[PDB]
């Protein structure tokens, strides 16, 4: 019998010797014991890329979101991260020879290239129209958002709450009395932001790291000039994310290899970084809700304010 | 070009004694679209006469409605290159530690950049 060098999952991990820990939405890991953890929890992330060759938008409309679909896929994927959450749990995990639950097929197809999928790339562009976006046309993270919580209305499975906190405030008695309504919606709060003209204050840094240290952390959505990403930790002074910037084939059938990046996480300096963001948080519970109101207050500079009117 | 463009230093410096003597609880305010804002409408008025007890919050409201935005459109108000920490903060205490030399409280409006 042979002996291979097999080369294991987290062998390929190409991070930084500076160990401080490293986050991934509100876990926090050794980057020297727990590789293999670090890369199982990226990797199970849904994970969206620009695709080709999918059924033409609207009919006559692109067959794929390559060079302007990049800030959509972002919001995909942070969406996703709740709908993970929200159905399979913060602790689930993703396995190549592992059969999965239905929920996650479920939560998967959603965001599969096809029309009548909640949340796929024809059905946030044609909504995007709405927001006054024309198909194809750059999309900010508000903008994305925006789109995503009335696709979301659709999806009477998740029946997710989303609330999305303008002007840099967070008022918890919309969110109760939204979450509260047809006692607990599971919600999806995302707050965009604009952390300066071309670039972030150092004083928000500190801030921004603890976005991604809390259990109810669905990272952020921004990117470096022309380049969104779908951020979901911290290292060091490098913020770790998924990159949409890759197209592949449409998926015809559900194979899911191709949702999952299997390789070394991306790397930018948290300096990189431009102020325009989304930042997302999923709280199931009123509980989660209030732990979060909790973690925030114990927060150099705010990047938002938690008010009760 | 901008408002300071359009008006030279001693100008504005003038322009701020007397609107502040005819016009002692409101505070002299430049609200202009930030020179790398272009998804955001340029007002029809960047010269803003704002009363004392008006919070950022408030007057947010107000450029907002000015705009003729929706309440879902992106829109943050930058002081010197940050949004104020707090918004229950009175314009006139933005006046006293943001105030340009010449004696007008300076803001830009912006939005979010696009990605592709």
């Amino acid at each position: 019998t042979l002996t291979y060098d097999t080369l294991r999952f987290a062998e390929f991990e190409d991070f930084p010797e500076t160990s401080e820990p490293v986050w991934i939405l509100g876990r926090k890991y050794s980057i020297f014991t727990e590789k293999d953890e670090i890369l199982s929890d990226v990797a199970s992330r849904l994970w969206f890329t620009y695709r080709k060759n999918f059924p033409a938008i609207g009919g006559t409309g692109p067959t794929s979101d390559t060079g302007w679909g990049c800030m959509l896929r972002c919001g995909q994927m942070i969406f996703a991260q709740a709908l993970v959450c929200r159905h399979l749990g913060r602790d689930w995990r993703w396995t190549q020879r592992k059969r999965q639950p239905d929920s996650y097929f479920s939560v998967l197809n959603a965001f599969i290239d096809r029309k009548d999928s909640y949340y796929s790339i024809h059905q946030i562009a044609q909504m995007g129209v709405g927001e006054g976006k024309s198909i194809g046309q750059w999309y900010g993270p508000n903008t994305v958002a925006q789109v995503l919580k009335k696709l979301a209305v659709f999806d009477t499975w998740s029946s997710l709450a989303v609330h999305i906190a303008m002007d840099n405030t967070v008022v918890m008695e919309e969110i109760r009395r939204l979450c509260r309504t047809s006692p607990w919606r599971p919600l999806v709060l995302l707050i965009p932001l604009r952390l300066g003209l071309t670039d972030i204050n150092e004083a928000y840094v500190e801030t921004l790291k603890h976005c991604f240290m809390m259990p109810q952390s669905l990272g952020v959505i921004g990117g470096k000039p022309n380049s969104a990403h779908y951020f979901i930790g911290y290292v060091g002074e490098e913020l770790i994310y998924l990159d949409p910037a890759t197209t592949q084939p449409a998926v015809e059938p559900i194979p899911d290899e191709s949702f999952h990046c299997q390789h070394p996480p991306c790397r930018m300096s948290i300096a990189e970084l431009d102020p325009s963001i989304a930042v997302g948080f999923f709280c199931k519970t009123e509980d989660d809700f209030n732990d979060w109101c909790q973690q925030v207050k114990k927060l150099a500079l705010p990047m938002f304010e938690l008010v009760e009117q | 070009k901008t408002f300071k463009q359009r008006r030279s230093f001693e100008q504005r410096v003038e322009d701020v004694r007397l609107i502040r003597e005819q016009h002692p609880t409101k505070i002299p305010v430049i609200i202009e679209r930030y020179k790398g804002e272009k998804q955001l409408p340029v007002l029809d008025k960047t010269k803003f006469l704002v009363p004392d007890h008006v919070n950022m919050s408030e007057l947010i409201k107000i450029i907002r409605r000015r705009l003729q935005l929706n309440a879902n459109q992106a829109f943050f108000l930058l002081v010197n290159g940050h949004s104020m920490v707090s918004v229950s903060t009175p314009i006139s205490e933005v006046y006293e530690s943001e105030r340009d030399e010449d004696g007008f409280l300076y803001m830009v409006y912006a939005s979010q950049e696009t990605f592709g």
